[PDB]
């Protein structure tokens, strides 16, 4: 349907549609002969040797291009043959693109957008451009001229630099001012470029190894697109560029990237063009469309042709989508444009195309390409219409893989590229160089890409204006608007001259970037770290592989990021039925080295991303786990963007005296204007984060590729060294396949690859969310802080016009500007990939969290990157086992200090807001505490904020607006009880807040108290937060807290249940105080099921037996305490059996020994299992008599399954079986201890206390009791 | 690695005084500090604690509300203002560092704080003329009689502090008069007597009083 | 207000025995897993001395012979055997709570045998007549035990009130004790009789002794 006609090359001349034509040209052409495939467009399948008459050699210029890729073949479609198959490749593309709905639309749009008329040096009259013509020759010999959308010519020199070119003008701009001039695109479809992907791996995994081919109906697109937007004079002016930093030893030696091609490509590309350069492209063309709208209007004639004034006035106005009246004035619709616009900048885009081809592409212009290929799309066998390359039912239908080079190799010619391997480069020493090429290096934008106008205040009316994504549906509701005939006519034109004059329009003026450049750094780079990875490339049988580097010089320069294990095991000197091997055992380490895995924001981290990398900031050594945690996705980024959110302006409101509507009107309008106002400023900061840092990060994530890839082929490499040396003989006997081992290692370098994107795509994330949006979400916050008082200003101002509704309205502005808009990446970016990442993130409470403090290598650090500063006092004790968990003493200097960035806080942060922590509140001994309130954590500027304080039995919650008056909650225990499940013991507080409401204190997840603070405040929002035993009036006391957390927002609930259980460490047992259970340590055992009970032997040895007998003490202090005794009966110790851990924290699904101290003396607790019946009664037995007694107890924590528990000691036999669980035979007798499987079969059908329940309770000083 | 306290002296009923505490060889910035006293010949009495930070103080009832005190980390200094000062103040005051969370381990010299309407007397010095019907022996002994002096304390001296075997000097006396009166006495072989020279060196620093007497038949 | 009975009052031993002073609260002294009671030493005219600190740590520094015990409200110090250095008043201390409060003090005397008293006899001074009253003096050097009768007579008529006794402390090379008694008199009293006399009586006096003098 596209192209109606088959033509051939050998076709003879016709007059019409087969004709030797001229061009515009300087000086004098002769003519050409050309096909015309549609109206409006003809192709030219000859070299480009004209149109540009200062290149006139089809050689490779003796100063070569700054180009990555690059091909000369001066004897490229020089022959018959070449022309025909040409002309039915480009008759191909045409094909697929106008097969598809958006490229049968790109097409009508361009046969549509005749360039404008134009000529005329007289207001009045409407006259053709030449240069958008070509003279037709005849089969007679006369001529006949014909107007010209588009023209495709073969390529110049350059075969793979592929343009859109037109003939200009002494003054108008044709491109740029709504006249549009003809096209002409350098083309061939006999080639292509290859590229490198490393993302699909995470949908599609059985995919490649190689490059890949970039479907050459994308790239006639992406040159369509071009030619769109000059034929209706819209395209951006190429002097508006995105300029880059040049002078940092990483940074791109130089690189032009004009906006025209960013707006091109779409997709996250089109996003570096901020909205207001948007906004100011926009309203120019807009402007150059009226100019167009006046120029007909003044239009009385028209020369040159037979058409109507009439006729060519409504041509224009299909092609402009003009309005016109009954007065056949003409004139420009605002929003018939916005649309046009849109369609021709936003639709159609290279990212769009790719969606509808379903082909792998470049995602982004910093993707360069890698490789050329020939290729020959003319045959069905190579590519059809339908799918190009990727042909259905076949191997090559699944995962892209008909454009992939391996797989599909008979089908890619692989091409020298004639740009130099280190032709543009950059040149890094240390004070050993080396040379780096300049498209291996880092894209820097300069800050002045990035403008705003988010400090210009607004004056809201009543009038106030009120606006008003790109996906499949929407690119259907305009496919569905279109009108698909009326094509507009061929008509007779006079002849112009038969030597058509013309320049092309004459570009910038751009500049040889200086290369290198030599750089004396101090340490050696991430570059040195890869080029030490490299060899080599190379023979004879050096390949020496090592870690620590010089190595460099050599080789075996061959750095690897292994493990000697690994270097000696591959170092070897290995023969030849043990081939075999070797090998065998190669693709085991590899695939353990690779997919080696190991914070709550970045689960998944890859901890050889530093070695191979040396990251970076890279000062060492090789814990690159550690400096992750402690510091957060910056360590990787090689440049720290800046993030310049100013003071916003705010808004003042007009007010209307008298006057109801126009004054609620006006309301509305300053609200919904504020929504404008987040989305303004989010979409500011995405951008800036795409551009300045997910940049960086994606460099990274291929050069991770890369040395994955350095690594597998320097292993290939050493075994076929080996191998060669031998058989050979047999040799023809271990017939062995190299491309096999290359299958193997790819799937490999795969999966390495989905973790390794994964965790790149969460540093992504994670340095978005806690280290660019809050600075916005600051600025926001105060903003609507003023944005409230005015609102209510204005409410109260005129509230005699206002009678019937004061309320409502205080009510919608005070639910408004108190609420948060929340942040949605998927309202600004379309990738997939990102959004389920940010989704996940958000999934976790805690990531929200503004402060979130926890010991990490050695200090106690803020990990949402907030706190401005972490003052540890002098005399603040950290639990040497368990160092999160914090002692602060009733000593001034016991105390930790935290500052809140101010860049950060804003004033109102503690109107809805939360914090929760843990604490072991030792119990109370004295009289003096029975009445004094102290406070612990403590947020209050003169008179104003919040503060946590403890009383007897109490925790209190306290908040102070503004000046006084309070309110507050609080938490009571008793402790006069038995056995108390608060005192002494880590319990879990959170306190939420809400202004308009009330505040609760939630204790382990469970609300205790809620009280109203709707009559306060405002909070004064303090920058410190101290902690701290302030007025506690027993010398002898501290407290323990741990895990501090503030959030910005009220949790509910169920959120509050998660943390609770997330917090837990559920996987470590822990003794009854709540401290991790520790191996090598006494404990005195609680029976749960009867707490008035304590362990005792009757008698040592196999004789004997333990039982629980009672009752327990009581312990008491007059007026402050009365509980059960908890040091009694016999004690019991853990000891290693199995392990790991370097530590002694008793962990679930541990093995271990039991021992059981009797009068000073340890005995193993133990039992003979082959004893009749379900319940086998313990022991305590002679540690060097145990005999083959079973011993070894399994602990646990949880079951199964998950559901934890308190059942600790699951005993088993030597065989590995289950025993049972320890617990307690009776109801007969005569307490006695036992293990019994019946347990094991209740655990799992029921969460309740049993029998098997245990405590183990170690002395602590915060209990008191004296053994 | 020692505390001196200063301050110390005669006060009218119902006057003032500020005593300082004086650190030296430690880290004073952390220590909690103690004040303490002592009547004269009576038993010890906690005054007031002050934390390390000087935020938080203590005091005993019976001083509440009449004495503060104080801390200067910086000059690691510590001080007692004492007001309204009653007849039952009068003591020895001493100050001490808490060793947490353990004791009070290093302490002063103390300083005397003597609560009074009376006034500073110097005292006389008399000899104690060393009898004559001696011998016999050896052995015979001689002293100074120190008399009517206010307030507490005189020092007494042999030889400038070089006789100070058999040396004897005795607690003061508060006399009906209101006036201390204390006496020091020296035996010495009969033999080097008239020879020998013994003298008194008396000193009441409350009155800027130095008498070296002379003992002799 | 926590008080702390400390008992005996008084104790009197002979070197290289057991020495045992006992201390109680009214209230109990423990908390975490603590007993704040302190034991100190003073001698006269020192600062006292931490020997015990947490009812059982013995201070460095101090010497083996001192031990603490006990918990709760009763608390001992023992000093396993005696020296003559140690002389001193005891105090227990507890640190519990506020107001921090002191044993009421416990006074070690030594035990040595019995010594004799010297008797001496000193005379007005002729200075001291002139300012117009006489300071008579009876000193008894180096004795023990402490109880003396010092009876003052002038022509054997019996003097009384008119008189005040002042002890040195024990002098631990010697644990013995030193005593002057000092009779005061106007001028025209002392000149209106002939002979002074003091008359002592004491254990290691097989009879009193009297030293006596008059004017000339
Ligand atoms: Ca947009
Ligand atoms: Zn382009």
């Amino acid at each position: 349907p596209f192209v109606n006609k088959q033509f051939n090359y050998k076709d003879p001349v016709n007059g019409v549609d087969i004709a030797y034509i001229k061009i515009p040209n300087v000086g004098q052409m002769q003519p050409v002969k050309a096909f015309k495939i549609h109206n409006k467009i003809w192709v030219i399948p000859e070299r480009d040797t004209f149109t540009n008459p200062e290149e006139g050699d089809l050689n490779p210029p003796p100063e070569a291009k700054q180009v990555p890729v690059s091909y000369y073949d001066s004897t490229y479609l020089s022959t018959d043959n070449e022309k025909d198959n040409y002309l039915k490749g480009v008759t191909k593309l045409f094909e697929r693109i106008y097969s598809t709905d958006l490229g049968r639309m790109l097409l009508t749009s361009i046969v549509r957008g005749i360039p404008f008329w134009g000529g005329s040096t007289i207001d009045t009259e409407l006259k053709v451009i030449d240069t958008n013509c070509i003279n037709v020759i005849q089969p007679d010999g006369s001529y006949r001229s014909e107007e010209l959308n588009l023209v495709i010519i073969g390529p110049s020199a350059d075969i793979i630099q592929f343009e859109c070119k037109s003939f200009g003008h002494e003054v108008l701009n044709l491109t740029r001012n709504g006249y549009g001039s003809t096209q002409y695109i350098r083309f061939s479809p006999d080639f292509t470029f290859g590229f490198e992907e490393s993302l699909e791996v995470d949908t599609n995994p059985l995919l490649g190894a190689g490059k890949f081919a970039t479907d050459p109906a994308v790239t006639l697109a992406h040159e369509l697109i071009h030619a769109g937007h000059r034929l209706y004079g819209i395209a951006i002016n190429p002097n508006r560029v995105f300029k880059v930093n040049t002078n940092a030893y990483y940074e791109m030696s130089g690189l032009e990237v004009s906006f025209e091609e960013l707006r091109t490509f779409g997709g996250h590309d089109a996003k570096f063009i901020d909205s207001l350069q948007e906004n100011e492209f926009r309203l120019y063309y807009y402007n150059k469309f009226k100019d167009i709208a006046s120029t007909l209007n003044k239009a009385k004639s028209i020369v040159g042709t037979t058409a109507s004034l009439q006729y060519m006035k409504n041509v224009f106005k299909e092609k402009y989508l003009l309005s016109e009246d009954t007065s056949g004035k003409f004139s420009v619709d605002k929003l018939k444009f916005d649309k046009l616009y849109k369609m021709l900048t936003e639709i159609y885009t290279e990212d769009n195309f790719v969606k509808f081809f379903k082909v792998l592409n470049r995602k982004t212009y910093l993707n360069f390409d890698k490789a050329v290929f020939k290729i020959n799309i003319v045959p069905k066998v190579n590519y059809t219409i339908y799918d190009g390359f990727n042909l259905r039912n076949t191997n090559l239908a699944a995962n892209f893989n008909g454009q992939n080079t391996e797989i599909n190799n008979m089908n890619f010619t692989k091409l020298k590229n004639f740009t130099g391997l280190f032709e543009f480069y950059k040149l890094l020493c240390v004070r050993l160089c080396i040379k780096v090429n300049n498209w291996d290096l880092f894209f820097s934008p300069s800050e002045d890409n990035f403008t705003n106008d988010l400090n210009k205040g607004e004056e809201i009316t009543s009038d106030t204006n009120i606006e008003a994504n790109i996906s499949l549906d929407l690119i259907q509701q305009y496919y569905l608007t279109f009108n698909f005939d009326n094509e507009p006519e061929n008509i007779s034109i006079e002849n112009l001259s038969s030597d058509i004059i013309g320049q092309l329009e004459l570009m910038p003026n751009i500049e040889r970037f200086p290369n290198g450049k030599k750089y004396e750094l101090d340490k050696y780079t991430m570059f040195h770290y890869l080029r030490a990875q490299e060899f080599e490339h190379g023979k004879s049988r050096i390949a020496l592989t090592n870690s620590v580097n010089e190595a460099l010089l050599n080789p075996s320069r061959v750095y690897t990021f292994f493990s000697s294990d690994y270097v000696k095991k591959v170092n070897k000197a290995t023969e030849a039925a043990m081939f075999l091997g070797w090998v065998e055992q190669l693709v085991y380490d590899f695939t353990d080295e690779t997919s080696e895995v190991s914070i709550a924001d970045i689960t998944i981290i890859i901890p050889y991303i530093g070695p191979a990398l040396n990251i970076g900031n890279m000062l060492y050594k090789d814990d690159f786990v550690g400096a992750l945690i402690f510091s957060g996705a910056v360590i990787l980024l090689e440049f720290i963007p800046e993030i310049a959110i100013p003071v916003l302006g705010t808004f003042a409101l007009v007010s209307y005296i008298a006057n109801k509507v126009l004054t609620v009107q006006t309301i509305d309008n300053a609200l919904s204007k504020r929504n404008e106002k987040w989305d303004e400023v989010y979409k500011y900061i995405v951008t800036n984060w795409l551009a300045k840092v997910n940049t960086q990060i994606d460099l990274i994530r291929k050069k991770m590729k890369e040395a994955l890839e350095n690594q597998a082929e320097a292993t290939k490499a050493i075994i076929n060294y080996q191998y060669n040396q031998y058989t050979e003989e047999e040799k023809n006997n271990i017939n062995f396949n190299i491309d096999d081992l290359s299958s193997k290692l790819n799937e490999s370098i795969n999966k390495a690859m989905i973790n390794i994107n994964k965790f790149l795509n969460q540093c992504s994330v994670s340095y978005l969310m806690n280290s660019m949006i809050p600075y916005g979400v600051k600025r926001l916050e105060d903003f609507d802080a003023s944005l409230k008082d005015a609102l209510l200003k204005y409410i109260y101002d005129n509230r005699g016009t206002l009678i019937g509704q004061v309320d409502r309205l205080k009510d919608k502005v005070n639910n408004t500007l108190s609420t948060d808009i929340p942040f949605q990446l998927s309202k600004y970016v379309d990738n997939q990939r990102l959004l389920s990442t940010f989704t996940e993130y958000i999934k976790n409470i805690i990531n929200t969290s503004i402060l979130n403090l926890r010991y990490e290598s050695n200090h106690l650090i803020d990990l949402s990157r907030y706190a401005s500063k972490i003052n540890i006092g002098s005399k603040v004790n950290f639990d040497p086992i368990d160092k999160n968990q914090i002692q602060l003493f009733n000593l001034e200097s016991s105390k930790i200090e935290v500052i809140l960035k101010n860049a950060i806080v804003y004033n109102s942060m503690y109107e809805n807001f939360s914090t929760s922590f843990w604490i072991r509140i030792p119990k109370y001994f004295n009289s003096i505490s029975l009445n004094n309130e102290y406070t612990i954590i403590n947020c209050m500027e003169n008179n104003s904020g919040w503060k946590v304080s403890l009383n007897y039995g109490e925790i209190i919650w306290t908040l102070q607006d503004t000046q006084e008056i309070k309110q507050r909650v609080v938490f009571k225990y008793s402790q006069m009880i038995n056995i108390s499940d608060y005192i002494n013991r880590w319990i879990f507080v959170t306190i939420t807040n809400n202004r308009l409401n009330n505040s609760k204190i939630y204790i382990n997840g469970r609300l205790i108290d809620q009280k109203p603070i709707s009559n306060l405040g405002n909070i004064h929002a303090s920058n410190n937060i101290m902690f701290k035993l302030d007025g506690c009036r027993d010398t002898h006391r501290y407290i323990w807290i741990k895990y501090f957390n503030l959030f910005d927002k009220e949790l509910n609930e169920k959120e509050i249940k998660d943390l609770y259980d997330n917090q837990s460490n559920s996987g470590i047992l822990k003794d009854f105080w709540g401290d991790y259970l520790q191996y090598d340590k006494p404990y005195y055992m609680l029976n749960l099921y009867d707490p008035n009970k304590y362990v005792d032997v009757n008698n040592v040895g196999i004789r004997g037996y333990m039982y629980l007998k009672g009752p327990r003490g009581s312990v008491m202090t007059t007026n402050i305490y009365l509980n059960s005794s908890l040091y009694r009966g016999t004690k019991f110790i853990i000891k290693k059996y199995a392990s790991g851990n370097k530590d002694n924290i008793v962990r679930n699904n541990d093995r271990v020994y039991i021992n059981v101290v009797v009068k000073n003396k340890e005995y193993r607790l133990a039992t003979n299992a082959s004893q009749a019946g379900v319940e086998k009664i313990l022991s305590a037995l002679e540690i060097p008599d145990v005999g083959n007694l079973s011993q070894v107890v399994v602990m646990k924590s949880k079951n199964d399954q998950g559901i934890t528990n308190k059942c600790k000691m699951n005993l088993q036999d030597n065989n590995g079986n289950d025993i049972g669980f320890i617990g307690f035979h009776q109801f007969n007798n005569i307490a006695k201890l036992v293990a019994s499987n019946w347990y094991n079969r209740q655990i799992e059908r029921s969460s309740r206390t049993l029998g098997c329940s245990w405590e183990f309770i170690p002395v602590d000083d915060g209990w008191g009791e004296r053994p | 690695v020692q505390l001196q306290e200063s301050g110390g002296g005669l006060v009218q009923p119902g006057g003032s005084l500020r005593l300082s505490c004086a650190a030296s060889g430690f880290t004073f910035k952390y220590d909690y500090m103690y004040w303490v006293r002592q009547a004269p010949g009576k038993g010890l009495e906690w005054v007031a604690t002050i934390s390390d930070g000087g935020s938080y103080t203590y005091y005993s009832d019976s001083v509440e509300g009449r004495f503060t005190t104080s801390r200067d980390n910086s000059k690691n200094t510590l001080y007692l203002q004492m007001n309204s000062l009653r007849a039952e103040d009068t003591a020895i005051y001493y100050c001490s560092r808490y060793r947490y969370d353990d004791a009070m381990d290093y302490w002063g010299q103390g300083t005397l704080v003597t609560v009074s309407s009376a006034s500073t007397k110097g005292p006389s010095v008399f000899p104690l003329a060393p009898s004559s019907k001696s011998t016999s022996g050896g052995t015979a002994a001689l002293g100074c009689l120190v008399k009517d002096y206010f307030p507490e304390p005189v020092t007494v001296s042999w030889n400038s502090g070089a006789l100070t075997s058999g040396v004897h000097t005795f607690p003061a006396v508060l006399q009906s008069s209101g006036l201390y009166s204390l006496s020091s006495v020296v035996t010495v072989p009969s033999s080097s007597l008239g020879t020998q020279t013994y003298i008194c060196n008396v000193n009441h620093k409350p009155s800027n009083t130095k008498v070296d007497k002379k003992v002799e038949p | 207000e926590i008080v702390l009975t400390q008992s005996p009052a008084t104790l009197s031993l002979s070197p290289g025995e057991r020495a045992t002073i006992s201390c109680r609260a009214s209230e109990s002294v423990d908390s975490y897993g603590h007993s704040f009671m302190q034991w100190y030493q003073q001698k006269p005219g020192q600062a006292p001395r931490l020997l015990i600190y947490r009812a059982s740590n013995l201070e460095p520094g101090i010497p083996a012979r001192f031990s603490g015990s006990g918990s709760g409200t009763d608390f001992t110090l023992t000093i396993s055997s005696l020296e003559p250095e140690d002389f001193a008043v005891y105090y227990c201390q507890q640190g519990n709570e506020v107001p921090f409060t002191f044993g009421q003090g416990t006074k070690v005397e030594i035990k040595r045998t019995v010594a004799a008293p010297s008797v001496f006899i000193f005379p007005p001074s002729d200075e001291q007549l002139k300012s117009g009253t006489a300071s008579v003096v009876c000193l008894l050097n180096n004795f023990y035990p402490r109880e003396a009768k010092v009876q003052w007579k002038v022509d054997n008529a019996l003097q009384s009130g008119n008189s005040q006794e002042s002890v040195t402390e024990q002098d631990s090379k010697d644990s013995t004790y030193s005593l002057s008694s000092t009779l005061t008199l106007s001028k025209a009293d002392y000149e209106k009789h002939k002979v002074y006399a003091c008359e002592v009586t004491h254990q290691g006096l097989s009879s009193p002794v009297t030293k006596s003098f008059n004017r000339g």
